[PDB]
RNA sequence: CUGCAUGGCUGUCGUCAGCUCGUGUUGUGAAAUGUUGGGUUAAGUCCCGCAACGAGCGCAACCCUUAUCCUUUGUUGCCAG
RNA sequence: AAGGCGGCCCCCUGGACGAAGACUGACGCUCAGGUGCGAAAGCGUGGGGAGCAAACAGGAUUAGAUACCCUGGUAGUCCACGCCGUAAACGAUGUCGACUUGGAGGUUGUGCCCUUGAGGCGUGGCUUCCGGAGCUAACGCGUUAAGUCGACCGCCUGGGGA
RNA sequence: GGCGUAAAGCGCACGCAGGCGGUUUGUUAAGUCAGAUGUGAAAUCCCCGGGCUCAACCUGGGAACUGCAUCUGAUACUGG
């Protein structure tokens, strides 16, 4: 059902008295693949132990995103602590034009076609959280509609 | 030096001893000498078997060695001829007529010898340390312990410089007095040099002391 | 039972000063009076009334509701209307993590039988009394604060919080999860994590008595077949 | 010969009292709570308070000797009569 | 306006705020060049010089001490007219307009209430602390925003070399 | 894109040229908006077809050349 997948791992340091403890850091994205998308960061102290830890709290924190039959509804930008996203609608045979920890999590979400980019600083744990508030913030024509009080051929 | 050998600490209390028999020193030398040798012997010969532990037992012009085994089978041999074969061995060594017994060891993968063995092996035929303690300290685990703790040291996945990795489940009273912490070694002569290996197995609290 | 006129004589006028009023409270609050803000009985009765019809929708059909009032006056009343109304409460320090972190609660809260069993067994009788008296001192500091809640099992359905401000650390692990809260809020607390907003006093000695009472009769009515 | 490849064993901090983990929470994140604060102690011993809830290695106890009394059995050990 | 300003009195004068009243009718904001002011230190002229104090003299610690410490001590610090225009000239936040939850104050007006106490209810000007939403890499800002804008000027584009 | 802390508010104030500018009406229509004409060479790019055995290559038509000048109107905004 789901379509897991981890994106990065990264390797953390701690000094202590006695000398340096290493660390795991492991990023997943999780979704049905359809209309939904979550994103897991889980930190242990080996990678296989990190990667379920992410995984878990990536399937426990999924956002429901109301996309397009293939694609997004309109084009939208995120803004996140470092990392800036911009996702346009592309047409069908594109295909997932995007960069780094987003083309990722947008094959994983449910989206096929898309124009992304990244300014800014371009580093995996902010860009998801920025290209998921991208997702997360636009609304449907349905949407829009319903709080405008009209049609959708009407406000077409 | 940080631990003290947790089977001669509670010898006296909750486990028993792997020798019983008595002497006034007229005799004590050559019957641990002789001891060694069977134990030795026993140790080369059963090296495919799985040999729990080597109980021995020196009555009067006469001795009884209860070995304690997982497969008892390849040491038993079709119609009980090859324990026939191996003890005339172990009576001329020791001079007094020997007479052999077989223990059948339940659960193979929660004795602290048996789970030290084999695991040389692994790392021989090289089997990754990490995935073959996991498995064993999880195996362990779900056959009921309540307590494992494996340690492996020295040149782990022939790298350069040797550490002392180490994985702990449930709980594993080392300090107490009062329980089961059956524990044995072993090691690996690998391409690179030689792999200690460390288990402590908790299994339960034995009250009353010994004898049940 | 929900008549305007009661409140005014069991005292929900005085709830907090002027200069502890949280400054969403904008609405619900009528006036100033004597440096003290005065909460209006015309809305606080109507939002009452929605909110027992609510919770007597849920009470007639399955479902386990708590009962967070732990103020320093009002446990024995909370305590009395949870045994009338043949529900779960908590009458102690909430415990960080009850909700959230049922997966480890459920680990305690099993842990007050075969513990108890010195108590109620004595294993043989009483056996070591050395360790003992620890055991039971340990088996009753821990039924202590969960004793309204060992015949719970399973998750809560929903929430009743006396104090909205006091008690925010329940509202915090009650709002991700998403079950929902008929919270009754002075006029120094936040209206924005509860989902039932009942503005009124909560620390006087009647007015919280006389909440209870009223939770207690609607969920006694609503399941009564 | 290489303890600057090691296994095993051992000394030191120190018989100091700390060292960590699971879940939850907080901060995007290194990370923090838990382990701090108040009494208390030989002590992370206990209590209270607190986004903490529990557990493991640990601090104690169980183990050995001795300090009193009772009983079982008196030679090679004792002499109330 | 900034720099900055502390006994008292007199003389001349700039600026800010409030109660009520009428007109002038866009006359309004910013500003490249330009001008003016501008801490202290510094220089020229003519004086003054109690204390303090660069330079300098002696003693002392230190392996050495051209310093920190001690005893003296010149310019300077002071006055008037002149010259430079430098500062962590800091709120490291350029001027103005309106919009966007609150609490505790400080100073200074003003309306009304029995002013029995620095009694209460409103409304203005300046300013301090905490803090919600929001912003920021975080610290932190938070109605005197570092929240969302509008008008203008200046500046930044790797560290050294500079 | 930024200027509190990484580089970035002149030390401050006045002010010329310049930049912008509260609110209503009438007028002009300069910017702006609509239509038309001429021109914006051929060549080149793109779209639809053809010829070279395919392609490269050639070629017909269309579109485009985002611009300028003139004429005829629209008056909300900016401008006089
Ligand atoms: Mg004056
Ligand atoms: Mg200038
Ligand atoms: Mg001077
Ligand atoms: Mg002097
Ligand atoms: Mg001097
Ligand atoms: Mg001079
Ligand atoms: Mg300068
Ligand atoms: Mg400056
Ligand atoms: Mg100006
Ligand atoms: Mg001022
Ligand atoms: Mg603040
Ligand atoms: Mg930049
Ligand atoms: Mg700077
Ligand atoms: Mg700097
Ligand atoms: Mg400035
Ligand atoms: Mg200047
Ligand atoms: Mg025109
Ligand atoms: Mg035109
Ligand atoms: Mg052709
Ligand atoms: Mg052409
Ligand atoms: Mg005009």
């Amino acid at each position: 059902e789901l379509q897991e997948k981890l994106i990065a791992v990264n390797r953390v340091s701690k000094t202590v008295k006695g000398g340096r403890i290493f660390s795991f850091t492991a990023l997943t994205v999780v979704g049905d693949g359809n209309g939904r998308v979550g994103f897991g960061y889980g930190k242990a102290r080996e990678v296989p132990a990190a990667i379920q830890k992410a995984m878990e709290k990536a399937r426990r924190n999924m956002i429901n995103v109301a996309l397009n039959n293939g694609t997004l509804q309109h084009p939208v930008k995120g803004v996140h602590t470092g990392s800036r996203v911009f996702m346009q609608p592309a047409s069908e045979g594109t295909g997932i034009i995007a960069g780094g920890a987003m083309r990722a999590v947008l094959e994983v979400a449910g989206v096929h076609n898309v124009l992304a980019k990244a300014y800014g600083s371009t580093n995996p744990i902010n860009v998801v959280r920025a290209t998921i508030d991208g997702l997360e913030n636009m609304n449907s024509p349905e949407m829009v509609a319903a709080k405008r009080g009209k049609s959708v051929e009407e406000i077409l | 030096g940080q631990k003290v050998h947790p089977n001669g600490i509670r010898l006296g209390i909750v486990k028993p001893w792997n020798s019983t028999w008595f002497a006034n020193t007229k005799e004590f030398a050559d019957n641990l000498d002789s001891d060694f040798k069977v134990r030795q012997y026993l140790t080369k010969e059963l090296a495919k078997a799985s040999v729990s532990r080597i109980v021995i037992e020196r009555p009067a012009k006469s001795i009884r060695v209860t070995i304690h085994t997982a497969r008892p089978g390849i040491v038993i041999g079709k119609k009980g001829e090859d324990v026939e074969k191996l003890r005339k061995v172990v009576a001329d060594i020791a001079g007094v007529p020997a007479q052999i017994n077989i223990a059948e060891v339940r659960k193979p993968e929660l004795d602290a010898k048996l789970v030290a063995d084999s695991i040389t092996s692994q790392l021989e035929r090289r089997v990754m340390f990490r995935r073959a303690m996991k498995r064993a300290v999880q195996n362990a685990m779900r056959l009921g312990a309540k307590g494992i703790k494996v340690e492996v040291s020295g040149r782990l996945g022939g790298a350069e410089i040797a550490r002392t990795e180490w994985y702990r489940e449930g709980r594993v009273p080392l300090h107490t007095l009062r329980a089961d912490i059956d524990y044995n070694t072993s090691e690996a002569h690998t391409t690179y040099g030689v792999i200690g290996v460390k288990v402590w197995i908790f299994k339960g609290e034995i009250l009353g002391g010994m004898a049940a | 039972t929900v008549s305007m006129r009661d409140m005014l004589k069991a005292g929900v006028h005085f709830g907090h000063q002027t200069r502890y009023w949280n400054p969403k409270m904008k609405p619900f609050i009528f006036g100033a009076r004597n440096k003290v803000h005065i909460i209006n009985l015309e809305k606080t009765v109507p939002m009452f009334n929605e909110a027992l019809a609510e919770l007597n929708k849920i009470a007639s059909r399955k479902g386990k509701i708590l009962f967070v009032g732990t103020k320093r006056a009002a446990s024995e009343a909370v305590k009395d209307a949870a045994l009338s109304c043949d529900q779960f409460f908590v009458n102690h320090r909430w415990l960080g993590g009850m909700l959230t972190n049922w997966k480890t609660v459920r680990q305690s809260i099993k842990r007050l039988k075969d513990l108890e069993t010195q108590s109620q067994d004595g294993t043989f009788d009483k056996l070591t009394k050395k360790e003992a008296l620890m055991r039971t001192r340990e088996l009753e500091k821990l039924e202590n604060s969960l004793g309204g809640i060992k015949d719970m099992g399973g998750l809560p359905d929903a929430l009743f919080v006396i104090d909205a401000d006091h008690e925010h650390i329940a509202i915090k692990e009650a709002n991700n999860l998403g079950i929902p809260v008929f919270a009754i809020v002075d006029t120094n607390s936040d209206p924005d994590g509860v989902d039932f907003v009942i503005p009124g006093n909560d620390d006087a000695i009647r007015a919280v008595t006389l909440y209870l009472g009223a939770v207690a009769a609607t969920v006694r009515e609503g399941r009564s077949q």
